């Protein structure tokens, strides 16, 4: 499917 | 005295019930008691400093077999970092992120995650924030039993790196995880079976140092109005 992350960086 | 102020004692361990799911799968699920609560991680592990007992979510496996949705979530759990916390602290449930994904968290239904008007929150990084307030959920719990409410919700449910789910299926989700604190449960259960009649039930409070309570339906009322009077309200 289409996968949205919401995940930040370092 | 009141059995149930023991759930405020400070120093005592409720018992958390941790269900993991991915893509509306269970695939996880761990009893926890203690005093650190509880912090979900995917095993990179892993800075063993950092507070909580760790709750590793597992690896979705290597098969052929769904492997492109797996793959997402696998690299979810691979972002997780220090992971998310989650303890108590007097009559509140606090949580707080530690790593780098985006977590949104509901208090809802034991079986349905999202409705649920939207998330209560976002769960916050650096600091902790108030997931839970056992105030508010006992006068609920209180209007239950005289018949004029509904049944008091219990269950945080988090949907880990992605946006909630309003108005989408729940089960889209790559990861979603939720925590019963079980002496909830066993309040509402409880309460359920107290206008059987005016007989005794047994209620399991699954907290430390806790014996399992014989009450009537009025013994249990009276207890659960002692107990709120003691809460804390603004």
């Amino acid at each position: 499917e289409e996968f949205e992350l919401l995940i930040s960086n370092s | 005295e009141n059995p149930l102020k023991r759930l405020l004692v400070p120093g005592e361990e409720w018992e958390f019930e941790v269900t993991a799911f991915y893509r509306g799968r269970q695939v996880f699920q761990q009893t926890i008691s203690c005093p650190e609560g509880l912090r979900l991680v995917g095993s990179e592990v892993g800075d063993r400093t950092l507070p909580g007992w760790p709750v590793t979510l597992p690896d979705p496996g290597m098969s052929l077999t769904d492997r492109g949705v797996m793959s997402y979530v696998r690299h979810v759990l691979s972002c997780l970092g220090g992971g998310l916390a989650l303890w108590r602290a007097g009559q509140w449930l606090w949580a707080q992120r530690l790593g780098h994904c985006h977590t949104y968290w509901a208090v809802s239904e034991e079986l349905l995650p999202n409705s649920g008007h939207g998330p209560d929150g976002e769960v916050p990084k650096d600091k902790e924030g108030g997931v839970f307030d056992l105030g508010p959920f006992i006068v609920d719990l209180i209007t239950f039993t005289e018949g004029s409410g509904r049944s008091p919700r219990y269950a945080l449910w988090f949907c880990v790196g992605e946006s909630w789910p309003q108005d989408q299926p729940w089960t889209k989700r790559l990861v979603m995880v939720k925590v019963v604190p079980t002496c909830l449960r066993a309040l509402v259960e409880m309460a359920r079976v107290g206008g059987a009649s005016s007989l005794e039930n047994t209620v399991d409070l699954h907290i430390s140092n806790s014996h399992p309570l014989s009450l009537t339906s009025d013994q249990y009322k009276a207890y659960l109005q002692d107990l709120v009077e003691g809460m804390d309200f603004q």
